[PDB]
């Protein structure tokens, strides 16, 4: 149920990139998140939270850090 | 007499056609800018100025379009609110499709009628190609729930925005409304005015000088030479390719800079439309530079949504095929938006195949770089040779695309029209 | 010796009142000082008199420029009589003397209206806006009768009756309100608000009078009139078209003039009464008359309708109040028709509006009593759905447009019925 | 002479209904008396107080409330 | 290629000084910046000089376009014989030097007034306002002789003498007062009062010169003149009618010009002397000259009458006060008549006003003496009721109108004398 | 030989009416001198003390008081 | 395939620089934002570029609109040969490289001034004001050579050389002074002083160019030229008249343009050097050259005179200093004549003024040494009085006017040719 | 290395005028320097010091006094 635990399980459920230790580092240079792959993770998280997050408002710097996603999902849950 | 002839008798001003149009517009827009300086808006004066300049740009040889224009706006309302009053109840995921289809119906009719029997439909007017986008954006915002409430004043001020009515930069309602409500500061307004004057100057240079040179003094004779020469290809074909492509950029950039300058004089910073496209290293970077407002619109609303809906159903097994089909469909739809002919669709699908092959090259380069790093081999350097080769091949491919989009292959070839 | 004076005051300029757009330039410049003075709580009281005189004389001196002489008589006539009544008010107060003063103070309007009916040609003592000027004078005499007004100087009188913006046919004022709005200069924020409203009214008036008015009157109206006349018969589609187009044209021209007058008065620092406030969305006749030509209808309600009700109820000549109200409505609307011009069609218009108001009052009372009985019976009240409002708006709009058809005078040409 | 006594004795007689318990209620929404019916009272006091209320400028706001009507005679007695 | 320079002068625009009201429009637009700057403590010298020069040359051109050339010489002439007397005054002051300088200063006007009467048509030196310009120069010279004025630059001299609002025929002004008024700019409230005064003067001038003057001079005067000419005889009712009509025409026209000039001067920040302050109501003829053409009459009273009394009395030529006063009055009024122009009727007008003044003085002295005689004898002095004042004003007004008949020159046409 | 006594003697040397007492009083109210009578006294002192007082600017504000003229002429004697 | 863009250039609107009063309305409306922003210590630096470009292109697009292309070359030339020096200056400072850079910078002027003499038709590089723009570029190169100038941005350059008010033929600046005046925005009192002086200059320029210059040039000059041509001979009265009138006309037109340029430059906030300061009261030749065409003469004194005398005295090629001064004067004036244009008469004018300056210097030195000898002997020096000053003024004025006759070129038609 | 003595000794070598004591006195009133004369001094600086003072802006307001000439050469060798 915990959002952080859900993210931790999700990131390694399929790819198994062992990125649990590498969390504070830049994932853009790690080859995990790019200009196109981020949508795959977004639609994956849609399969867990079942929330239709808007994509027109989704900015380039909206989800730069994982903490931004963690706080944003909780922000939209209450509203 | 009272007829369409009465409309045609009205004065006609080409939108950003002569500098005297610009002195008229500056005189008209000085009071609103000065009023906006002290953080107040006139509304009524803005509506009158916008409508008078719209009708002046529309009352040409074929002024009947104005009548059609009216129908169009009414049509949009008849459906836009028809979704708003339906939004509050429940989104069925299918009423949204019907509303979007009915909103784009004027555009699809205007793009189908010329290529079915003999002529364009009546409902066509000047800027319908760049006005359906605002309404579809509004309906998309309704579907996602980002937008909930708005008055008619805001809606019909955003949709019929005068500076970007003819063919100006394509906006979205949320950003435009948030920018229209909040007046900027004083120093920010000074910077906006200085940028507006710079844009007017650069637009003069771009459209009234360079566009004239590349379109009226070089294009006709080169086209005639290529037509007379005939054959599959020739040096005059290359000449017309380069000349037309530069003409198109130097005209569209001029118009976009004019529109941005007028918008800044109205206190709204419309999205930029050109950021030096020809310096593009790869094909993908070209579309973040060439017609960036429209390209971003298609990326946000027609590319991301398509890949999302394909991922939801899990139709395709791998990411690569999904990205490829999304790119191809997006560019094909862009070409269709231009107009349903053979060469516009060819231009769209060619940009699509270029984009997908560029993506494949980027993926291959990343894989080989990873292999080099694993094996300790130095990655391929890019200082002066690789970058120059990339920009050269990208610019040449873009110019070939502009040749196809020019429609000159219609006369050079003799393929059935 | 020879009376060629008429030719002297004919070649001088004929600047139209709110005519060409460039007019608002001239007047605008001519109003730059006064408005500035308003900001400093200083009223010039001489420069404004000069600008008022110049623009009134410019407006009047046209093809019928001889009317200027008539004006120089009419003014004097008022000054001959109004002051007379004030002297009487100092000593005594009787009804018959007041009636005589009212008759002698509104006689010029009676002559202008009644001369063409008998003689057939416009009477001499007629000018551009006499019908909207005897209202101010008879209002001042009315106020003196009730004791609201006791003292005033000729400066206030002649800057009130001859108010430059609302002169030709403009909002009909009253002395008390105008004097109070003239004495107390508004503060800075109020003046800025008035200036922005004045510019809004200027541009709206441009739209109303130069574009919409011309489109509806100089383009569609003549061919529709010709087609309707050619068709003949009692009624036909083209006369219905002329009814609708003329109604809209009349409203647009009148509203454009009213907005121009309000804008200029706001520039001069006075808030003249409004004229039109969304009249066609009116859902009922009683609600129509509070939106169509507000200045005039409110004037007749204050001075000619209410006083009629009071004098009728003083003697109790009617057993029930409803008959008194019906009679008062009919008489008030007949007097309005007479004021518009004593012919067959204006009187028909007045009588028709009076009958309409009486019918609306009867229907209102019937609805009220039906609703009361329904509530006392425990049943739900009458519906107030959007359909009811739509039907009310539609029927009121149709009746108003029929009235404007009668008032247009086109029935005098379509029907060759002179009497 | 008391204006209040005349007012209270005329209110329950001109409408044939005993509504003397309510005096401060707004007749605009009460519906007991219409907007155009106020003249019925204006003539009435003329029979009793022999003073005529001006109607040149008193429109729909000057003497709307009943208490203001009651005190109007006293106010006019000064002048 | 230009032919003669006089043709080039003729082709220039020519605006009649205070003719069409559009002249006032041009003048107001031109003088707006100067008046606006007058609120603060700064004045635009170059702008004032340029506007004065352009309006002067616009007034001076036309059919008589050579006169402007004769203007230039005139200016030099004064500067030749003003600064010469300034240099002489710096050292000494002999009577004969002052006499010669004054004679040479008024020589252009003397020639202009004497050439036509001696076997000629029109002297070259004449221009539009030479009759009202040498007054300022001879005022400078007499001020130097009295020693009141000591120093002044050329800017002040040639700005005071060529004053634009008072060039053609305006309020004759001294130099000390004008210079002191030009040095010190008035306050803000005083400037506002001046602006209101200027607007009121413009309005009254419009009433006085473009309406009443037109009525009394361009519609009634020609028929009366024709009737009197045809009738003939020594005197007739048409002659009386033309007397009254012309006298009123002259007063109204001159008052219109004077009020126009005062309004323009106030707009330029200088209070020029007032010409007319309600004439025709003076009880005695002596009070007439404190009301009719006040600037000129005061000028002659100060510089030509009082100085004559001083020179005659200090030389004890006569024996009694009465004879000295009589001869001074006669010479003063004769000189005024000469200043008008050397004909038979102008001199007749001057000497008649002189006779009226001296007989008025004699009557006043006799009335005082008889009042004292009756007081010391116990008899009541003569009453001063309304009837006495009415008969006095009637006699004075009739005598003035007779003077204006003589000054009109109509007696030259009726009698056919001196021709 | 006394200038102060000469000042008093001047006024009575011409009219011989003994107006020494009426020195500071209103001459207009007394009627002894007026706008024309006082000119003789004004010019009388010129032939004795040799003062050419400017009469060109002589308004009805300079010599309205008898005290002012004495101090003015004494001040301008040496000027 | 045609190169017809030149015709397109002739399709642009035309606007004579300071050629019509309505021009200043456009200029004031365009420059209001610059002045307002300047008031608040704010410079846009982009709106100025836009207005300068618009008005320069408007001025240049006349009948010979093709000159615009030449301008778009000239600028590109100067830049290429200005930075080419600056990049050199940091490294080395050899003299011959500086000479070559200066020659290549001034080459377009050499071509424009020498091609018509040889070829016979105006060279391509010519445009409206090239002769007044090479001065600023050579000034920049001179300043770089001296080390006064250092690194700078292209913005300052191209807003300095192409300065709009002084483009066609206006005051000649220097880079350092203009840059320091552009950077330091003046205070509010200084801005107000500039505005009042600019309005004074605008009005005075109207007077100088549109009235006096037109009168002296389009009215008297052609008839005098025709009469002088018809008379023939070496010299006569009509050519003396044409020399006088042409000298005055040249001075008035030039002063009018200079005052216009100063006014506009003040409106932009830069005080350009003056051009004329009472040149005809010069009284002496050297004092004439410090009053006639101030900017140009000062430029040649700072850069072409002083440098030449310095380099002459470095090598001490002349035994005495007086010969050095004479040679420097002659060479400077000959270079001025060349700059005016290589014909016979311009070079005659230059060498004539050089000889005049040498003669005046010799006379001045002789008078100084005579005065010194007299003081040594104790004798009083020769008087300087009104007559001596008048003699000096008259002889200098006559010599200047003869020089302007030579410079007019009319002597070429009168004396030479066959007509 | 002092420079005042060099200037003092070099002035009289050409001007033939004793300037050892007359240094602070204004040369313009004394007639020693006739405006242009200072040019002959300028080359003297180039005679031995091999430094040339700029003459682009050299007017008769900056280097008018000999003290300015003495002081400016020291600064001109560094800036
Ligand atoms: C020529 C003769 C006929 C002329 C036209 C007659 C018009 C009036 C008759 C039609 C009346 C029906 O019209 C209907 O009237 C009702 C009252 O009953 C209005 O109802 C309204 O009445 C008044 C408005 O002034 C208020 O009490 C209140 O706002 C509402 O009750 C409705 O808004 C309208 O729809």
């Amino acid at each position: 149920m915990d959002v952080k635990a859900e993210v931790i399980e999700i990131i390694d459920e399929l790819f198994m990139e062992d990125v649990s230790d590498m969390m504070d580092e830049d994932l853009f240079d790690a080859g995990v998140l790019d200009s196109m792959g981020t949508v795959e993770l977004i639609v994956e998280l849609e399969s867990r939270f079942d929330i239709r997050v808007p994509v027109s408002e989704f900015g380039r710097d909206d989800w730069n850090t994982a903490n931004k996603i963690v706080e944003g999902v909780t922000e939209l849950r209450n509203a | 007499g009272s007829m369409i002839d009465f409309l045609k008798q009205l004065p006609h001003l080409e939108p950003y056609g002569n500098p005297f149009y610009f002195i008229y517009l500056g005189i008209a827009l000085l009071p609103i800018f000065i009023g906006l300086f002290f953080k107040k808006r006139f509304a009524i004066y803005e509506c009158l100025v916008s409508i008078t300049f719209i009708v002046l740009a529309l009352t040409g040889t074929h002024a009947s379009q104005i009548l059609a224009l009216l129908f169009y706006i009414v049509w949009q309302i008849i459906w836009v609110y028809s979704y708003k009053r339906y939004r509050s109840q429940r989104d069925n995921k299918w009423v949204f499709y019907l509303h979007s289809f009915l909103v784009v119906l004027p555009l699809i009719l205007v793009k189908v009628e010329p290529t079915i029997n003999g002529t364009q439909s009546l409902l066509n007017f000047l800027g319908i190609s760049y006005l359906t986008f605002r309404a579809v954006g509004m309906i998309i915002e309704m579907r996602d729930g980002v937008l909930k409430e708005f008055t008619l004043g805001e809606f019909l001020r955003f949709m019929l925005f005068m500076p970007t009515f003819t063919s100006g930069p394509i906006d979205r309602f949320k950003r435009f409304n948030e920018d229209y409500q909040s007046i900027p500061n004083r120093d920010e307004l000074l910077n906006m005015l200085e940028q507006a004057v710079k844009y007017i100057m650069l637009g003069f240079l771009y459209k009234f000088v360079l566009a004239q040179i590349f379109g009226s003094m070089l294009l006709p004779p080169l086209k005639a030479q290529a037509l007379s020469q005939g054959g599959i290809f020739n040096l005059p074909t290359l000449g017309v390719m380069y000349v037309y492509g530069f003409d198109l950029f130097f005209d569209f950039a001029g118009y976009s800079m004019f529109a941005l300058a007028v918008s800044n004089l109205m206190g709204i910073k419309s999205p930029i439309n050109f950021d030096k496209p020809f310096i593009s290293r790869d094909m993908k970077e070209f579309w973040n530079r060439w017609h960036m407002s429209l390209s971003f619109w298609f990326r946000d609303f027609v590319f991301m949504r398509l890949v999302i809906v394909l991922m939801r159903n899990k139709v395709f097994k791998n990411r690569n095929t999904t990205s490829n089909v999304a790119y191809i469909i997006n560019m094909m739809v862009m070409g269709f938006w231009h107009g349903i002919t053979w060469y516009y669709i060819a231009y769209g699908i060619f940009h699509g195949i270029g984009l997908v092959i560029n993506d494949a090259w980027l993926r291959k380069k990343k894989t080989i770089n990873k292999d080099r790093k694993k094996a300790g081999l130095k990655p391929l350097p890019e200082n002066k040779w690789t970058k120059a080769l990339g920009i050269f091949i990208t610019f040449n491919t873009v110019m070939l695309s502009f040749l196809i989009f020019s429609g000159f292959l219609n006369d050079l070839w003799f393929t059935k029209k």
